[PDB]
């Protein structure tokens, strides 16, 4: 059997949030270890990775490693059933056909039971590399938020732009041309092998930001030649790490 | 190369 | 003529609120004990029955029983520029082919008057029976609102189960299902003299649950074989009663 | 060169929200005493006017005479990615191809610059005559734009009627027709003849999207002329509306 | 027939 | 032609 009590059940809410708008369906790899999912999206031109450790979980077991294949928009309109103060309970026979959600509402005395069909996915699950960044930034997750809206207006593409004292973003269009200019404050944090000045799709960064609840801060980690990680912490518990393959033309 | 199947092991 | 002023004119704003987009038209039945409406969905799947007694206005004046033909839509439109403090009065002379709205506003010298025009409906008369139910369920407006919205979006029909101790509500659909169960509170009550297994329209109580703001409270009483109804209290001057008819 | 700088970037945001739905291009006429824009709308029955002075700015510098062609759909954009704390600078060349703006957060840390591509107009500015009014109506702004909005709900058109007490808006419509009364004692009508004018409410609702630069409003009104409708804007100018009769 | 309010109402069938 | 702005300028 699967088993994982989450009493603040708030956070897989935000997590569907930051999900099924760039995802359709996707497999949930439960184990002993936590709650894994591993995804492109339709375009296969990013990947996102949620991990949500055992130990974050108020109480676990998982007794067979499981595949669980999930409709994203089905299992957010289930989510939205539940209030963000909400215990929540996810729990799932061996080869389970069906995923049970149970919403304790901890002040009043309602509880609501949902069960979710599962699909039949076909794997396919290709290994993430391990590396390390020329540039990794970190910065409030709101701001770099504003930053992918407000050039989006502009035009298609940021080319994210890096040195040691600060991080530029530009866009150009038909309109004209813009750049945002962030110096590493004392909070902006720049840590630097060497420079980088990349570019990547708007269209899909404000897709990204979609998890911004999740925390108070984003990490940008790049280098040539390589995706885009756009990392938010899920905190004391995993992840969500969106991927994103350099713009071509 | 605008793929991540590209850059996938 | 008829006359009644309404200090509280948020409730007047509150009722179109709740009506305008279930019934298109309707009859406004005036007389010395106050104001009724009654009129069933133009499917007739669904009906509603505002009660508003004489008593609860301010002043309160009926010289000839009227049944005023009216245009909910256009009556909301005119309600819409009363602010959420105004005085409100409406008046119709005895041969009324139009009806009075009068806004006083608390606070400033602003004082709007709009005349609306009246149609000529010939509706159907017809009795809503009296009756005692196997269950009556008390609980928070906003709470039932948030059930029938959520249940709604996993499926269509909601089967409503009542027990001595709990409600439950649930839904299924294509995606899968849901039940929602609340607990009788030691604000919930439950007052069940014979256990009822139900199924209604969610649509439709997404139409009733419009009225959300006239009351922090909803009762629903149900039966076997016969409507539920939905009722909120105007509190100090009567109700609105949804009643639906068992989805087959 | 021209270079403007503006602490309270807020102003512009709020300008061009105020512009960019009834017009779409303009010339912003800049000079040593300020910034003067003027343009009808495309149906030809309102106009916008626009005064910035010099002196409401923090800096200020005009070498020489600009006639700046503007798509404000596009500026309005740019705008957007001010936030409302924003120091602004505007910055052109006096043979100018791009209107630069750059925009200085508070917390610091953070400049944005934008180059935004300007554009040729040719049009005729013709006069604004300066007229006598027979009603001068001050009121709010917000009592104004809400009066504006309902009525619009009940028909097309407003009839303004002014007299020594009090202020009277009226619309007729199928569903019926409405009146609102609004008395003099913050309302303050200054009426040397008695007035009663009819006027399109879908321009006035343009109008009031310029409700954020004033809590005030000011009506001015006879018999054969435009109506204005004024909003001052802080201590440096203003955007005035003229609407034609409604025929 | 059931599931028209027009069923119940006065003399309810 | 006296419901347009050109009316009444100049």
């Amino acid at each position: 059997m699967f088993e994982a009590r989450l009493v603040q059940g708030s956070i897989l809410k935000k997590v569907l949030e930051a999900l099924k708008d760039l995802i359709n369906e996707a497999c949930w790899d439960i184990s002993s270890s936590g709650v894994n999912l591993q995804s492109m999206d339709s375009s296969h031109v990013s990947l996102v990775q949620l991990t949500l450790r055992s130990e974050g979980f108020d109480t676990y077991r998982c007794d067979r490693n499981l595949a669980m294949g999930v409709n994203l928009t089905s299992m957010s309109k289930i989510l939205k059933c539940a209030g963000n103060e909400d215990i929540i309970t996810l729990r799932a026979e061996d080869n389970a056909d069906t995923l049970a959600l149970v919403f304790e509402a901890p002040n009043q005395e309602k509880v609501s039971d949902y069960e979710m069909k599962l699909m039949d996915l076909d794997v396919e699950q290709l290994g993430i590399p391990e590396q390390e960044y020329s540039c990794v930034v970190k910065m409030p997750s709101g701001e770099f938020a504003r930053i992918c809206r407000d050039l989006s207006h502009i035009g298609d593409a940021v080319v994210i732009s890096c040195a040691k004292d600060g991080v530029k973003f530009s866009a150009s269009g038909e309109l004209g041309n813009g750049n945002i200019k962030l110096s590493q404050t004392s909070a902006v944090t720049i840590e630097m092998n060497e420079p980088v000045q990349l570019t990547f799709a708007l269209r899909y960064l404000n897709f990204f930001t979609k998890a911004t609840p999740l925390s108070s801060t984003v990490t940008l980690s790049m280098s040539a030649d390589v995706p885009l990680v756009v990392e938010y912490k899920i905190a004391d518990m995993g992840h969500l790490k969106y991927y994103l393959a350099p713009k071509i033309e | 190369k605008g793929l991540i199947d590209y850059y996938l092991m």
